[PDB]
RNA sequence: GUACUUCUCUCGUACUGAAAGGGAGAUGCAAUAUGCAUCUGUGGUGUGCACACGUCAUUUGCCCAACACC
RNA sequence: UCGAACCACCUAGUAGCUGGUUCACAUCGAAGUUUCCCUCAGGAUAGCUGGUGCUAGUAGAAGUAUUGUGCGGUAAAGCAAAUGAUUAGAGGGACCUAUUCUCAAACUUUAAAUGUGCAAACAAACCGUGCCUUAGCCAACUGCAAGGCCGGAAAGAAAAGAAUUAGAGGCACCAAGUGGGCCUUCUUCGGUAAGCGGAGCAGGCGAUGCGGAAUGAACCGCUUAGGGAUAUGUGGCGUCAAAACUUAUGGGCUCAUUCUCGAUACGUGAAAAGGGUGUUGGUGGAUA
RNA sequence: GGCUGGGGCGGCAUAUCUGUUACACGACAACGCAGGUGUCCUAAGGCGAGCUCAGUGGGAACAGAAAUCUCACGUAGAACACAAGCGUAAAAGCUUGCUUGAUUAACGAUUUCCAGUACGAAUCGAGACUGCGAAAGCAAGGCCAGCGAUCCUUUGCGAAGAAUAGGAAAUAUGAACAAAUCAUACCAGAGGUGUCAGAAUAAUUACCACAGGGAUAACUGGCUUGUGGCGGCCAAGCGUUCAUAGCGACGUCGCUUUUUGAUCCUUCGAUGUCGGCUCUUCCUAACCUAGCGCCGCAGAAGACGCUAAGGGUUGGAUUGUUCACC
RNA sequence: GAGUACGACCACACUUGAGUGAAAACACCAUAUCCCGUCCGAUUUGUGAAGUUAAGCACUCACAGGCUCAGUUAGUACUGAGGUCAGUGAUGACUCGGGAACCCUGAGUGCCGUACUCC
């Protein structure tokens, strides 16, 4: 490679991106707020229910 | 057509204006664009020279660099005659590895912090540029530093690490990746540590 | 095809255009590691006691200025 | 060269002069060197270990490190857009102190010899003028420039 | 090549520190061991299917070895490693 | 989305050896197989903005950055 | 559909290979070479180039002189000098002696032109019964080596032809394209030669037109922001076609009948040996 | 595998050393020229001392061109392991004596190739112990070509003893501890890649395929003209005689592009690639036809030459043939 | 004016054939117990000093060979720069400039230090 630049060790060999051809193994965490405003939704209800209980 | 071989090989590159999106800079180098123009004084167009230099090019000095420094020129100075101003365009931070600064009247571009009331409880001021004009606008019995530019990691690396005579450190994350071979003498060969210029 | 062609044509054409570069001065890098060593020595036994010397000139003149005011 | 050696290229740059062969004589022994002298590196060819290389042949510079029978020269050699400034280590057979900083060190005596004959005078020796200034001519004898009839038997010899 | 039998040299020890007579003895000598690391790796590699899966050396240039010296301090214990020019034989021979 | 939050985590302030391991100031006195004292300080030398007191661009002072020799 | 069917999928398979790759203007502006590679249609690497710069705008300046001082074995010359070829007669069949004709990329005594190394006054050099320091040298010791210190002077480099400069020196980071070249004066090797193949020092085309040689990449002149004037270069002034409306009040020479006398260098892009009481000159000898 | 005046076969110009090309610094190409290398040497290494070599000439029983002795001359005309160059004469050669500097050499610097990387080889050093020499000094191989990465295998060095503690000084690791094995590590060497900066490698395709190339062959055309063809000049000789009626050797100067080469400029997303038939036209180096000169031209037939391309130039056997033969 | 010892440059010093050499040196020389070395006291090594300038050495000489320097060869050969120069070519002259070599002629035939010594 051309340079004085770093040696690449990406690894991204593995297929991963979804190409028109496969799936791959992405996780995306776009809904990491609608569950964190379900996560709490849920400890207030059980809160709610368990009441009077700490 | 003139014969002028070249001529685009004399012509070197200057900048007179600023990258710097700050609007106070923009400010300053409008003062000094005026009173560098206007002033007769060395000190007073170096200062304009300087502020309008990327932040790379200007590189913090340490406090107790302006203290030692200082310490240098206050002791051949008559003791009737003393009002040196320490002078930076860049920023001026604090060092932790000394105590006990004497009072400085330093001024500056922007202070860490610690490094503004490590000057203030010592007994100096902190003057900026909208000051200094006023108490020097000859620059006269100022006293203007820079930096230090070459300890950073990005001079370190720069340079082959694999010629001779080069300590240079080369980029990789892992250190204990490259040490191997042109490094260790045992199998191939060692990079020679020295080369005679 | 003959690939194995080799001119010096156009060279000193392009080693002349950022011209050639004049040495090196003799002071500028002197660092002699060469070299041949009971003298090398010889001058570093010197060379300390010439720190001690002008390191106490400093002193000398830090008195003798104010002692004069 | 075909064959690209250490010293491929010479049967006559080390050759010695005809009538003048033999071994280094005793003045090139009882030469000194002082370090920062300049110096020519000229290859003795009758000593064999210790020749500079077939391109340092012919050059000056300054020595540098000197070792009992070694000497070290710093010679200026251009490569592709820069001077490298090579060091060399060579037997000083091969080392001879160079004459060319002697006229300007001459210079140098004639100008401080000449300041203090000023001092308190004596005068000084009288300041030579141009040879292209002016004048009269006064010919002891003149002749003709011609073209002669003989002139052209002289040039088809025979 | 005839060399000698016994070769004074020199000895490094602080207890040789002085040239001592030696003893010659040529150097040809490893046997391959198993369980050195490198052949424990090359039959777990080896091993199963698949064909030779390491390269193996055929096109041999060289007709000579080097010669290595193991050479004995007689009255210092240690033993020194001497190489020499590449020669096709090579014979220990008394004085010639 | 913005606003708020920490012990931690991580890149740094220190590096070196295969490893077990070890691990950085200055000055003076001084030579003690961990010497002793002091702590307002560039380890030294050559070159080197600005400043300061001079002079007919430049002497000396200190020299910032930086280059080179130690 | 067959020297391995058909369908869907792995599959937008990989390609150092071919094709394509959409706005403007401005500032600059290349390379076909080096080294390594299963390398030769490709890459990495230095170079060329752009961008960002840093640094105290004459510093560590130079594709050039002059002076001083070094280096050299090509052109020439020599064989009456070595080595190697080599013709003839003479002198004392071979020999021996002195000559003689003729030669050399792998011969040489001698030896250019053009070149090449350094030096030519500010971190330097020069000077001193100066001083300090040494585990350097020596039979010395205040000699020589070295690092300094302190004084001295400083046409800041005279005179002698006795330099010049559109001479800001120096350092650095990042990166593109190129790594098929071709032509020419001169030198030059293989070939009978080549619009052939291969190099050296340079200049060009490549990338660039414009004026000129009718035409031509490279020749000649010239080097291009958009316009006007005056003047010119190379090349021209009979018409084509701007300029002698066919200039002079200039001297000679030339007649050429079917590829048709001759008339733009580079361009054998056409001619030789040999001939001619065609004509026009000259040199030598001879009879009058 | 590769380079390659297309590829193949051959070669080695693939790593390399001396002379030359090479143009008086250095650098410089070809499948340019003339040769080398993969080794060999305990002496052919190191050193001190004595000597002088190749050859020539005079003389000496056998003994001669050539044996051994002796004298004189002897600038190297000899020798130095080998290719070549260079260098050397009280030596660098020869003889002889004693020897192991052909070891170790703290990571010193530098040259060569060059990117100023490595390898190879080499130069200058500093330390140890030495060798020869009265000594100064000389020697870390035989000057300069004779050679080798990562990984892997393999050998050598880290003897014993001591330390109240890891230090000035004891090699480290197996990671919960400790021993003895075993394995590994750090240092220096060896086993080797010759395609020599280092892959692990046989064929055939006419059943063939793909990506491209006019960067590269098989046609034409272009340059060239050795070769083929055609012609001139000179005149030794032939022609009983007489160089030139007609020829014309030894030489020498050209032309043509109807031969074959040489080259590889155009065309590989395609210029239909032998021969005959048919048909037209052009060239002239003229076979017949027109006119003429000359002859070793008596006539007849013909030789040689000049102007001249208007006209003409056949029927068949065999052969695919062009060519060739009847 | 010389000699010897050490020498620097290394033929103006060498080579050949002659001639002459005061003193002191140098040397030839006489010898072989001892040290030492060989076939041979030739070389060499140790002892010494009867004899000779015969030889070496020093000097002079030769229409001598060589060698040194300067002439000449010659502004010829060659060569840097130039041409829309001549020539079919081969090559050549010209313009701004550098500029040789042998034969050939003449002239020269060592010089310079330290130390000790001879008239």
């Amino acid at each position: 490679p051309k340079g004085n630049n770093a040696i690449p060790h990406v690894h991204q060999k593995k297929h991963w991106n979804p190409c028109s051809s496969q799936k791959g193994n992405v996780k995306v965490f776009l809904n990491q707020p609608a569950q964190k405003h379900r996560r709490r939704r849920l400890r207030l209800l059980k809160a709610k229910k368990v009441f009077p209980r700490p | 057509g003139v014969d002028l071989t070249g001529i685009s090989k004399k012509s070197r590159v200057i900048r007179h204006h600023t990258y710097s999106t700050n609007p106070y800079i923009k400010l300053l180098i409008k003062l000094y664009k005026f009173l560098a123009k206007r002033t007769s004084s060395g000190f007073n167009k170096v200062v304009y020279q300087r502020l309008i230099k990327s932040r790379s090019n200007r590189a913090p000095i340490s406090l107790s660099r302006i203290a030692v420094v200082m310490k240098r020129k206050a002791v051949f100075t008559a003791k009737s005659k003393a009002a040196p101003i320490a002078v930076v365009v860049g920023d001026v931070l604090d060092d932790v590895r000394m105590a006990r600064i004497p009072a400085m009247r330093v001024c500056a571009l922007r202070f860490s912090k610690s490094a503004r009331q490590s000057i203030v409880a010592a007994g100096g001021e902190c003057l900026t540029f909208d000051q200094l004009a006023m108490i020097a606008p000859t620059g006269k019995n100022t006293y203007l530093l820079r930096g230090r530019k070459s300890g950073r990691e990005s001079v370190r690396h720069f340079g082959a690490s694999g010629v001779p005579g080069s300590h240079s450190k080369p980029y990789a994350t892992n250190r204990g990746k490259e040490t191997k071979r042109g490094r260790r003498t045992g199998r191939s060969y060692k990079r020679k540590a020295f080369r005679h210029v | 095809a003959k690939s194995k062609n080799h001119t010096n044509h156009n060279q000193s054409s392009k080693n002349h255009r950022n011209g050639i570069k004049g040495p090196v001065p003799l002071h500028l890098h002197n660092s002699k590691r060469g070299s041949w060593l009971p003298a090398l020595v010889n001058a570093r036994r010197v060379r300390k006691h010439n720190q001690k010397a002008a390191l106490k000139k400093r002193r000398e003149r830090i008195a003798a200025f104010a002692a004069k005011n | 060269v075909h064959s690209y050696g250490y010293k491929s290229g010479t049967r006559h740059l080390f050759a010695k002069k005809f009538r003048k062969h033999g071994a280094p004589s005793v003045s090139t022994i009882l030469t000194n060197i002082k370090v920062g002298d300049y110096v020519d590196v000229v290859a003795d060819s009758a000593v064999r270990e210790g020749m500079p290389h077939k391109y340092y042949h012919g050059r000056t510079g300054i020595v540098w490190n000197v070792t009992p029978r070694g000497v070290g020269v710093i010679i200026n050699k251009p490569v592709r857009t820069r001077t490298l400034r090579k060091r060399i280590c060579v037997r000083f057979e091969h080392v001879r102190k160079s004459r060319c900083q002697e006229a300007f060190k001459a210079k140098e005596h004639q100008f401080q010899a000449y300041l203090a004959a000023k001092k308190a005078g004596k005068a000084l020796p009288p300041l030579k003028k141009s040879s292209r200034m002016g004048g009269i001519v006064r010919p002891k004898n003149v002749e003709v420039l011609a073209r002669r009839v003989a002139d052209y038997e002289a040039m088809v010899p025979y | 090549v005839n060399y000698p039998k016994k070769k004074v040299m020199h000895c490094g020890d602080a207890r040789c520190n002085a040239h001592k007579s030696f003893k010659v003895v040529q150097y040809k000598a490893g046997k391959a061991r198993l369980f050195a690391r490198g052949k424990r790796r090359y039959d777990r590699k080896q091993s199963g299917y698949g064909g030779q899966t390491k390269p193996v050396f055929h096109k041999k240039a060289k007709t000579t070895k080097k010669i290595v010296l193991k050479l004995q301090c007689s009255g210092c214990k240690s033993i020194r490693q001497v190489v020499l020019k590449r020669t096709k034989h090579f014979e220990l021979n008394d004085k010639k």
